[PDB]
């Protein structure tokens, strides 16, 4: 209250008031890298240049590529599945492990179903079958 | 292209660029932003006179916002379409005499080519698929572990030495605190570990060195001449090293000793990195003090004060606990101008812990050393 | 802040469900106030602590205004939050409006906090060819001062007023009216800003003269310089090689 | 410079090959420009780093004008280059000029660079 108490005779008061030029957190040493990541393929690449916010790579470049539509929808020599038409690989990158030669076996469709058989096919029990024993 | 758009449009004007307004004047230049520090040209540069302007402009961005942009070159550069092929070249410092390289030559006489640094080779960042080298991981019931690719000479992805270079700067600052610790093979650029290959074509695994090219030694120098940053191997080792940190500036020569001298400094990369880290400190921590008042003898004290702690003359056993202190001895008079009243003018001047760069040596037989076993007295 | 029930949530009442109750917002239009506010609020501030307005510029020293409303919304992403500032002055904004004679509040990104950098008035700057009489319209200018500069003035024509009978001479108004501002002028700088903002002046002369006619009536005329204030600075850094010619001299 | 693909390419675009693309030239008739750029392009350096218009002529002062358009060639030989000037003067024709009021823009042989030495106006010098 800005009215104030009445004074006492012995008025205490206590000052709990303390002045001081407040601190600074050390800046982390920032390095910006520029190249053609998403060749024209990405929600801030689609973007014009006068509006895109920069990345941080918080987490990693497993998480930071995800944050990015990176997809791409290039044609391909078709070597399975049947009726023409090549094969069109169309999938977005999550983890950099994407370029794997086995996560692309795992993403585009009609190479999966080749990658399907090997797992019942080839689970074959000719070795307990074949294994009698009277 | 978009940015070659974007310095090629606004060469002569480039507080308008948009690059520039996104580095400069957005973080650096604003209160609560956190200004950037060197940057990673991720791209390979030619001699062509557009690639030329390309550096033009990012070089007037990172001169002004103090961020050494650093990138590679092609090997389009030396008129050569295979860059294993470079070491045929007996000497570079020769080489750029010719009259195709006129136009570069006049990028490198440019203030702001003290901030590029241009790396040459490029390591090899991805290893082939063979089913006995490097077979891809499978899945755990999918055989695919039994996967071949196709290469043989040399054409299978490779990357950029710029990154390691930058990839080491980083290092050098979570160790240290600044950019000493990235040059010679004791002290910064070493480079541990590197993605080489192997191959069965008919005799026993023929191992592929990692890096593009294998650097000789006159190599090295020969190079940071030109103003190059050479990413060299050690033969079998399957590592590498940076021995030469330069800028693109030119280095020039003349008469007096000291000017000779000066131009040899800031031809270097390692420390226009350290003395843009004294900027990133006027501009980002006097600004708390912007209002107060004070005076030509108080700010010679504040930032001084700062800089005292990582200037000395003494040197620390081992590299590494010396590299804290980059500087040797620093000037800082600053004073003020007339009708301005509240404005100043600072003057800093800074002489670097000089590195080791070469040395001759001529041995020889004396015998008048000692001539108690040789004169003519016995 | 707008009304959301996850952030900002209506105070309801102690039965009547009310805290589930939204607004309807989006892109800049959701009350908005003049930053004059916190500029007057803080010479407020630079009274209550100090005594005078050199504590209403810069960080360290006047200017900070602490904790704003600042606001965030999730419309697809995660609370993206939005600046408490209408808008985000860069650094040399800040400077290049000193000049027209307007007052920025600058704001930290992020931060969620401002400050006063530039405290000046509308008037002109000038420019002029005399050092002396550039650096007069410079200080003019300068809000801060015509402030402190008038807040003697609320103790002329205040205090004086008492002894407007009393007999009194050219020597001893002289006296009365500096012996007051004598307790606030210094050249000593004292240490962190707030110890010496209680000085806001560097030295005062007070030359009053009586006038023929007139017996009872003078004239005063003060001169006031105030503690100028940091305002920027430019600087060159270079690798001499010259400082320590021991290393790269001749003789050796 | 002429356009040859060991010299000087041409630089083509991002896929259509055009770096292999040559030119028609032998003797002397492939572009000149006259000396007076080089000449007020010293003034004008002769006043940003200076202030006035001594640093203007010889060597270690004014007119100096580094790293010049040269040329090379392979006929027959191994690359014989030709000279960034017209003409090359010799030390009598740099004087020799001077006294009839020309501004002789003289090279060094090989070096790939020039010099003024004299700056002479049209002027008659009289005795």
């Amino acid at each position: 209250a800005k009215n104030k108490i009445p004074n006492s005779r012995l008025m205490i008061n206590y000052e709990t008031n303390v002045d001081g030029v407040l601190k600074k957190k050390e800046l982390p040493y920032r390095v910006l890298v520029v190249g053609d990541l998403s060749k024209g393929r990405s929600v801030d690449a689609k973007k014009e240049f006068a509006d895109r916010e920069v990345r941080r790579v918080n987490n990693g470049v497993d998480r930071v590529l995800e944050e990015m539509n990176i997809s791409f929808d290039f044609e391909a020599p078709n070597f399975v599945s049947k009726d023409p038409s090549n094969l069109k690989v169309n999938y977005r990158i999550e983890s950099v492990k994407d370029f794997r030669p086995d996560a692309v076996a795992k993403k585009v469709p009609e190479i999966r179903a080749l990658l399907e058989m090997k797992e019942i096919l080839a689970s074959f029990a000719k070795d307990i079958e074949n294994n009698r024993n009277l | 292209e978009e940015l070659q758009y974007d310095f090629e449009r606004n060469l002569y004007d480039i507080s308008s660029s948009d690059f520039f307004k996104k580095v400069y004047v957005s973080e650096f230049d604003q209160y609560g932003g956190e200004p950037y520090g060197a940057i990673l040209g991720l791209y390979n540069f030619e001699n062509t006179t557009n690639d030329i302007i390309w550096l033009t402009g990012m070089g007037m961005v990172a001169k002004n916002s103090h961020a050494p942009f650093i990138a590679s070159i092609d090997k389009s550069f030396f008129g050569v379409k295979d860059l294993s092929e470079i070491t045929h070249i007996k000497s570079f410092e020769a080489l750029l005499e010719h009259p195709r390289y006129k136009e570069w030559n006049d990028f490198r006489n440019l203030d702001v080519a003290a901030y590029i640094g241009l790396t040459v080779g490029d390591f090899m960042l991805r290893q082939p698929y063979n089913p006995e080298n490097n077979p891809v991981q499978y899945k755990l019931m999918e055989g695919f572990n039994e996967f071949v690719d196709y290469d043989k000479n040399e054409s299978y992805l490779w990357g950029p030495a710029s990154i390691h270079l930058v990839k080491n700067m980083m290092r050098s600052y979570d160790k240290t605190r600044w950019f000493q610790y990235i040059r010679g093979v004791e002290s910064g650029g070493y480079v541990k570990n590197l993605v080489a290959c192997v191959y069965d074509n008919k005799g026993i695994l023929e191992t592929k060195s990692p890096l593009n090219v294998l650097f000789a030694d006159y190599m090295e120098l020969s190079l940071a001449n030109i103003g190059l940053i050479p990413f060299v191997s050690e033969k079998g080792t399957s590592n590498a090293c940076f021995f030469s940190v330069n800028s693109a500036k030119k280095v020039e020569e003349f008469v007096d000793g000291f000017d000779s001298a000066n131009s040899r400094l800031i031809a270097n990369l390692s420390y226009t990195m350290c003395i843009s880290r004294i900027s990133h400190y006027i501009k980002c921590v006097i600004r708390d003090k912007i209002g107060s008042i004070v005076d030509v003898e108080s700010i010679q004290k504040i930032l001084s004060d700062w800089i005292s702690e990582f200037v000395t003359t003494v040197y620390q056993p081992t590299p590494l606990e010396m590299a804290r202190y980059p500087f040797r001895n620093v000037s800082i008079e600053v004073k003020t101008i007339p009708g301005k009243p509240g404005w100043y003018s600072c003057k800093i001047n800074v002489i670097p812990h000089i590195q080791f760069e070469g040395m001759n040596t001529t041995m020889t037989i004396d015998t008048r050393l000692e001539p108690e076993l040789f004169g003519t007295n016995n």
